[PDB]
């Protein structure tokens, strides 16, 4: 649960170049594939289990 | 007076990371090749404003956004001073000679400055980009998207605005664009779906 966003998956460090205002990325199925950690501001990639 | 907006005035429609993709979105954008007036009168705001300026002497102090722009209604005043920007909403030939509810202070903002001003869902949304150019009498060609600068949840009615002191003014329209995101999630190009066949 990241700031209200829920799901199941494996979290890894992201290499995605998020802009300073972006909080999460989206796939073609409108699923979340990356989030910004609300406390550390670290970008994490989400890979389903 | 009037110049060619070319392909300027495109901004990031939301805050979602995308990369290596063509994304179709409908929003208020400056139409491609729209007629952009080249300029100090009070102007209509309409559905949103495209503003740009090429002053090398830091002439543009800021802007006034409201309706009657007098003691009858709440209005938004944005003023830039040394190392600071001050934004306030109060019951307010301006240029310092220019019931308060909104107080906000943040960082300040050949040198082409491009801004997009929207007033939607209670938000006065400001987008901004700063780039060097090699021309004075017109806007540059090529493509550059504007990142959001600040989202201001000031729930007021804006129909007219004035510039506090050359600058250009255009207006946004409900248009559909196909935006091209590169590998770093930067919008590098765009197609105006209603420009031509
Ligand atoms: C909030 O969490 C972030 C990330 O863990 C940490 O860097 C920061 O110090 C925290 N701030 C406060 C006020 O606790
Ligand atoms: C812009 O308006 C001017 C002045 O009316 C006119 O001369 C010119 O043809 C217009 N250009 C475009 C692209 O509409
Ligand atoms: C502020 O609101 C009060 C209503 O109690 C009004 O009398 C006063 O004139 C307002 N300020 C201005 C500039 O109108
Ligand atoms: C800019 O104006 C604000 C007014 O809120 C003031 O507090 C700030 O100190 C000013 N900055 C400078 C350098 O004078
Ligand atoms: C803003 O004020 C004008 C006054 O001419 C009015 O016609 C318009 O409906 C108002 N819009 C809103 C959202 O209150
Ligand atoms: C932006 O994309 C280019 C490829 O055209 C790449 O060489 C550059 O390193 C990327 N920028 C960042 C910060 O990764």
């Amino acid at each position: 649960n990241f700031n209200g966003l829920t799901g199941t998956g494996v979290l890894t460090e992201s290499n995605k170049k998020f802009l300073p205002f972006q909080q999460f990325g989206r796939d073609i199925a409108d699923t979340t594939d990356a989030v910004r950690d609300p406390q550390t501001l670290e970008i994490l990639d989400i890979t389903p289990c | 007076a009037y110049t060619n907006s070319f392909t300027r005035g495109v901004y990031y429609p939301d805050k979602v990371f995308r990369s290596s993709v063509l994304h179709s979105t409908q929003d208020l954008f400056l139409p491609f090749f729209s007629n952009v007036t080249w300029f100090n009168p009070v102007l209509p705001f309409n559905d949103g404003v495209y503003f740009a300026s090429t002053e090398k002497s830091n002439i543009i102090r800021g802007w006034i956004f409201g309706t009657t722009l007098d003691s009858k209604t709440q209005s938004l005043l944005i003023v830039n001073n040394a190392t600071n920007v001050v934004i306030k909403v109060c019951e307010f030939d301006p240029f310092f000679r220019v019931n308060c509810t909104f107080e906000y202070v943040s960082q300040p903002f050949k040198n082409l400055r491009e801004f997009v001003f929207k007033n939607i869902d209670g938000y006065f949304k400001i987008y901004s980009k700063h780039t060097p150019i090699n021309l004075v009498r017109d806007l540059p060609q090529g493509f550059s998207a504007l990142e959001p600068l600040v989202d201001l949840p000031i729930g007021i009615n804006i129909t007219r605005f004035q510039t506090l002191l050359a600058y250009y003014v255009g207006y946004l329209q409900p248009r559909t664009f196909l935006l091209k995101y590169n590998e770093n999630g930067t919008i590098t190009d765009a197609v105006d779906c209603a420009l031509d066949p």
